């Protein structure tokens, strides 16, 4: 709607910061507006649940 | 003939005592003593069957808690209590009819015996359910009230009351079979 | 280890009170089929498998079967627990 | 004691059923 | 054929059978029956102890697919991130189904911070499952009170830059 | 005793499981990115696996994926093969359907 970026991506896009050093996922829509170095960590979406003790 | 009468009336009074225990645990003031004297501050729970008291001195409601299916177990529990009381009263009523003939018989007395057995059968299930529920209430982190004091109170004596209920039932029905 | 308690440990005291009361309840039922006599017969029932002398079904013999199944389950569970 | 209590239930139920059988057997006579 | 059924009940009631002349062709039935019930109860005992040994549990929900086929356990993601965008843009059946559910669930299943998601998992008695990156997941799995776990493989493979 | 010992069994379905035991041998393809991965890893678990593989006898490395699959199929479970998820899931759908892919992928990359 407003096409405005928020978060760390926004800080870069609007010149509030010079570089982002955090667990920022490399994605297509982001790479279209900012640059990314090669990956420094690998990951994937996952599911974390409360253990199991049904007694 | 005085013997059978003494047996019968004795059993009547014993079952009356059992009814007194029924009222006793139906009117429990604290079904478990409780404490959380956290080095927070000192605490002393006193959990009545429908009435979780704290002890300045206070008593609180706290009835019908978690969760759902457990609430239904409470439904079966209370219904079992009501039917329990009904079988008791029908027992005493058949006893009073025996008194009216003292003032079938056998065929009637055995009926009460059966019902009393059923009565004894229900409450022993009922308390299980209740204890079951209680353990469940402890099992699910009782809000904050999870006392280390954990021990049975008034109702256990009622368990004995159901015992002597079955006892007096067996005695008077034996008095009936001796005929 | 307190002398006695260790045997008691595998199965909770409450469970014992329950099996006792339940057995007492089973005991009188045999008499219904007929304070001392058949209660003594039930004492002759728990001791060995479960019940006897019933003139084919009658009534309480099936109670004997259920009771046999019952004590069977409990002792099995007990032994498994101690294991 | 729960897991055993489930067996208590079938026990008592068998008791009551057998009692009913005793009742109808008292009905035939 | 009724008194015999009665007697059979009086066989299961105790060891197994009796009212035959020595074996004849009757006691053999109860003997085999006895061996039979014996092996049964023994096996029952063994198996029952087996649960009491290891006691290895595993709820029932073990994958994204598991989550998508039920409604008892709620689940969501972090806001303003790549995970939410993943479900919103997926054309894959299972993920589309999950997004369809999440985007309109009430109360909201999305959180503002990973911390908020972890808290929701820990306090929801298992009625909430959180979707987050494997990295944060395995980190949290090693933090007290050690009540969370990462289940199933990762839905995708990407990186931080 | 049977059911008990049976239930004790370990759920070997990850790289960590492989690294903590010596009963089940494991290796990779030769002259490829997988072998290079373990040889160059600084990560504890992978380093431990490489340390074991590079000196195991007989050799745990194979010349072709086919050879690795055969070794898994004929080793009564005493051999586990490390290979790319793509080949793994393909083989999982081939007769006699006796192999399985366990655990998540160790990394994320691509073919070009
Ligand atoms: N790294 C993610 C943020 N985020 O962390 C998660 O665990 N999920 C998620 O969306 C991003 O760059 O947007
Ligand atoms: N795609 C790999 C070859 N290779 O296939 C596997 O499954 N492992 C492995 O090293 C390469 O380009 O070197």
């Amino acid at each position: 709607d407003t096409k405005i970026w928020n978060g760390m991506v926004g800080e870069l896009v609007y010149g509030k910061a010079d570089i982002a050093i955090a667990p920022l996922t490399i994605t297509l829509v982001r790479e279209e507006v900012i640059d990314f170095s090669k990956p420094f960590m690998s990951l994937g979406i996952s599911i974390m649940i409360k253990k199991p003790q049904k007694s | 003939k005085t013997s059978r009468r003494g047996r019968a009336l004795l059993a009547v009074a014993l079952n009356l005592l059992a009814l007194l225990f029924a009222t006793t645990a139906f009117l429990t003031t604290y079904w478990c003593q409780g404490t959380q004297r956290v080095p927070f501050q000192l605490r002393r729970f006193h959990t009545g069957i429908w009435y979780s008291c704290e002890e300045g001195e206070k008593c609180r409601s706290f009835i019908d808690l978690a969760p759902a299916s457990e609430k239904g177990v409470l439904w079966l529990s209370v219904v079992s209590e009501v039917l329990y009381i009904l079988l008791l009263v029908v027992g005493f009523s058949l006893m009073c009819l025996e008194l009216l003939h003292s003032s079938d018989g056998l065929k009637l007395n055995a009926f009460a015996a059966v019902f009393t057995v059923l009565s004894g059968l229900l409450g022993m299930v009922a308390h299980m359910m209740y204890t079951q529920v209680f353990q469940v209430t402890v099992s699910l982190g009782p809000e904050d009230w999870r006392p280390h004091s954990w021990d049975y109170g008034w109702s256990f004596c009622l368990a004995w009351g159901s015992f002597t209920c079955c006892m007096a039932a067996s005695v008077t029905t034996l008095n009936s079979y001796t005929k | 280890k307190p002398g006695v308690f260790s045997f008691l440990d595998p199965l909770a005291y409450e469970i014992w009170m329950c099996i006792v009361f339940a057995y007492i309840g089973v005991s009188v039922v045999l008499f219904l089929v007929s304070i001392f006599n058949s209660l003594w017969f039930s004492l002759g029932a728990f001791m060995q498998q479960g019940c006897d002398i019933s003139p084919r079904s009658l009534s309480g013999r099936i109670v004997g079967g259920v009771w046999w199944f019952f004590t069977l389950i409990i002792i099995s569970s007990y032994t498994a627990n101690l294991a | 004691l729960s897991n055993v209590a489930g067996v208590f239930y079938i026990l008592v139920g068998g008791l009551g059923l057998a009692m009913l059988v005793a009742l109808i057997e008292f009905c035939y006579k | 054929i009724f008194n015999s059924l009665w007697f059979s009940l009086g066989a299961f009631m105790q060891q197994g059978c009796d009212i035959s002349p020595r074996s004849l062709s009757g006691r053999i039935v109860g003997g085999v029956w006895w061996f039979f019930t014996l092996i049964i109860i023994s096996s029952y005992t063994a198996n029952l102890a087996a649960f009491l040994t290891v006691e290895r549990m595993v709820s029932p929900i073990e994958s994204a697919e598991d989550l998508s086929k039920q409604t008892e356990i709620a689940y969501g993601t972090l806001d303003s991130g790549s995970t939410k965008e993943f479900f919103r843009r997926s054309k894959i059946a299972v993920f589309d189904k999950m997004w369809t559910y999440m985007r309109s669930a009430e109360p909201s299943v999305f959180v503002r911070t990973t911390a908020e998601g972890v808290a929701r998992v820990r306090k929801s008695k298992g009625k909430y499952a959180y979707l987050l990156e494997s990295t944060m997941n395995e980190y949290i799995e090693q933090r007290k009170p050690c009540d969370t776990m990462k289940v199933g493989g990762n839905l995708d493979s990407k990186g931080y830059g």
